[PDB]
RNA sequence: CGUGCCUACCAUGGUGACCACGGGUGACGGGGAAUCAGGGUUCGAUUCCGGAGAGGGAGCCUGAGAAACGGCUACCACAUCCAAGGAAGGCAGCAGGCGCGCAAAUUACCCACUCCCGACCCGGGGAGGUAGUGACGAAAAAUAACAAUACAGGACUCUUUCGAGGCCCUGUAAUUGGAAUGAGUCCACUUUAAAUCCUUUAACGAGGAUCCAUUGGAGGGCAAGUCUGGUGCCAGCAGCCGCG
């Protein structure tokens, strides 16, 4: 059972405070590695310039050469394969360039085909890969 | 290590096919108008087991 | 032609002026201006409309009435009194012609430096 | 700082299952029945009946002697008779309870005004009132989501407008070509 | 002014597992906001009230009120001008500009309203008010209708009906008015400190080149194709299962 007496309101308290942390969620929420290791500094996009083009391999039932972009962020100095999302578009993307990524889905894993890709890429000097790849807008 | 080269191997093998003229739709209340028109007033001289609104 | 009635009253007795609520009823034309209105209160009370002013008008959506505050002085002097400086000039009663910033801001500086007879020049040009 | 108001509130709801074929049932009768724009407004007169049954459990949990329900109890009924969704009859909160969406699509502007006739076909409706021609009372009304309230009800009457006035906006310009 | 507030003398105390002390903070605190069973969970710099600070940190004149910074002095860090001998500095006020970033609005008009200051019915006020930008949002809302007539996709109560309809939609790229109704061009009024916008009002302004609705998708989850043509573990799509 619990310490259900009248009193016990704060051992109810430090039991509800020391058993918290063994959850996944809140100990990256409110621990400071998860602040001060990662990319993007705590920030859900982030531009970034082109140091060359990665072309990565496949995992096993869905065989493949997936086709991305390692990024020197300006805000962090950290190195990124992000993903060149669309269907041409690794010719759209070049050298020294303006790149904002973001992530796939969630912070904590990866999209199951990728050894380890993360990453992906929004715009091309302000103009999105929506908009390359059809509505043509500029390079 | 293996190249990026086909960059589009489908999308540069593509038989283009122009996106031919089709009359420009009612919106807001009239689209909902004849959706409603379509399959609820005027289904039930058949039954209701068979679903085709595109088959 | 127009059909106005006054529904809510006043006398100021310390301003020596009368407030009253006009609603006029346009069911036809294009409201009624400034001017004919202040006509039309200036014959309902058979006084001068030098003297008589108004301001304010809506419109209720749709011909309908529209509402203002009708004011009546006595004396063209009592007229500017009690009255502010702007409401008068719509007739031509009053003008500034300083009515800029910069001009009004930049003499505050310029005045500001020198101290004296030499800010009489600036005091004066 | 500046004061002219901060105040909002979503006349709305966001329904939670979004892809039901059950749902779709009841809102595409709903549509096509009461003549509607889309189905945001499907939406609000729910969470009127939502809001209504909040004030309609809540005074319910209260004691029977309860002044607070009485005033609150008392006035939110007035409110459904001047809008005249109840009967003038009965007066409890469990008669509240009963009600419905139907009654409230029937208290909208264009259904009065096909209960009030000059309304031909719901769809053409809804264009009477929104082409400016169709006026309740004094005040001239243009919004078709208007509810008919019960010391109204009747009075439909719009001087100077086409069918009923006159007025000669834009017959001249076939009066012209008949010169 | 009351007090270890300091100084003198004297005693040897105070707080602690009811978490003190020492850190961390992506902590200004509240009033509140989001989420909706109940109970909670997460934000709250942000108009209102209270505290703090004007580059950092110290110091004081005047005043009832300041340790003031659109006051002054000194150091440090920045930093402008110059006859090289020296003088003025301080936007986390309003705009604006650079730097910084994924990230946020123009060197506007004016004390007309709200209030405040002064010797003051009169001068002041980027506090405020108003415009320009503005899809963070929120409220109401056409988008080509809409009723007819008419080909009929033809259904319905009904009497053999292979149809009279005082009941119906539909593909009509079929005709018509209310030339409807606003969107704009645009007289005038009006609102407004002037102008602006809603509105009111004068004319003009719809038959699909027009006065134009996109966004995501269509194996299951999950609303919706075994339909074609390209693709042949390559390209790639897919938040997971997986499909090639
Ligand atoms: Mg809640
Ligand atoms: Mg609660
Ligand atoms: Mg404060
Ligand atoms: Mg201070
Ligand atoms: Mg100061
Ligand atoms: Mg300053
Ligand atoms: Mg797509
Ligand atoms: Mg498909
Ligand atoms: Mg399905
Ligand atoms: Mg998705």
């Amino acid at each position: 059972g619990k310490c259900r007496g009248l009193r016990t309101a704060r051992k109810l308290r430090s039991h509800r405070r020391d058993q918290k942390w063994h959850d996944k969620q809140y100990k990256k929420a409110h621990l400071g590695t998860a602040l001060k290791a990662n990319p993007f500094g705590g920030a859900s996009h982030a531009k970034g310039i082109v140091l060359e083009k990665v072309g990565v391999e496949a995992k096993q039932p869905n065989s493949a050469i997936r086709k991305c972009v390692r990024v020197q962020l300006i805000k962090n100095g950290k190195k990124i394969t992000a993903f060149v999302p669309n269907d041409g578009c690794l010719n759209f993307i070049e050298e020294n360039d303006e790149v904002l990524v973001a992530g796939f889905g969630r912070k904590g894993h990866a999209v199951g085909d990728i050894p380890g890709v993360r990453f992906k890429v929004v715009k091309v000097a302000n103009v999105s890969l929506l908009a390359l790849y059809k509505g043509k807008k500029e390079r | 290590h293996g190249s990026l080269a086909r960059a589009g191997k489908v999308r540069g093998q593509t038989p283009k096919v122009a996106k031919q003229e089709k009359k420009k739709k009612k919106t807001g209340r009239a689209k909902r108008r004849m959706q409603y028109n379509r399959r609820f007033v005027n289904v039930v001289p058949t039954f209701g087991k068979k679903k085709g609104p595109n088959a | 032609t127009v059909t106005i009635r006054t529904r809510k009253f006043m006398t100021n007795r310390l301003l020596q002026r009368k407030q009253m609520v006009i609603d006029v009823l346009h069911p036809g034309k294009a409201t009624v201006p400034k001017t004919e209105i202040r006509e039309k209160l200036a014959k309902m009370y058979k006084t001068t409309p030098d003297v008589i002013f108004v301001f304010g008008f809506r419109t209720h959506f749709g011909g309908g009435k529209t509402t203002g505050f009708g004011m009546i002085y006595d004396s063209l002097d009592y007229a500017k009194k009690n009255e502010p400086k702007h409401r008068l000039a719509r007739h031509g009663l009053y003008e500034k012609k300083k009515t800029s910033r910069k001009q009004r801001k930049e003499r505050k500086n310029r005045m500001k430096k020198v101290r004296g007879t030499a800010k009489a020049n600036v005091g004066a040009g | 700082p500046v004061a002219r108001s901060w105040v909002c509130r979503k006349t709305y709801v966001t329904p939670r299952r979004p892809f039901e074929k059950s749902r779709l049932d009841q809102e595409l009768k709903l549509i096509g029945e009461y003549g509607l724009r889309n189905k945001r407004e499907v939406w609000r007169v729910k969470f009127t009946l939502a809001k209504i049954r909040k004030a309609a459990r809540e005074l319910l949990t209260l004691d029977e002697k309860d002044p607070r329900r009485l005033f609150e109890g008392n006035a939110l009924l007035r409110r459904l008779v001047r809008i005249g969704v109840l009967d003038e009859g009965k007066m409890k909160l469990d008669y509240i309870l009963g009600l419905k969406i139907e009654d409230f699509l029937e208290r909208r502007l264009q259904t009065q005004v096909f209960k009030l006739g000059l309304a031909k076909s719901i769809h053409h409706a809804r264009v009477l009132i929104r082409q400016r021609h169709i006026r309740v009372r004094k005040q001239v009304v243009n919004i078709p989501s208007f509810i008919v309230r019960l010391d109204s009800q009747k009075h439909i009457d719009f001087s100077l407008r086409s069918p009923y006035g006159g007025g000669r906006p834009g017959r001249v310009k076939r009066k012209n070509a008949k010169k």
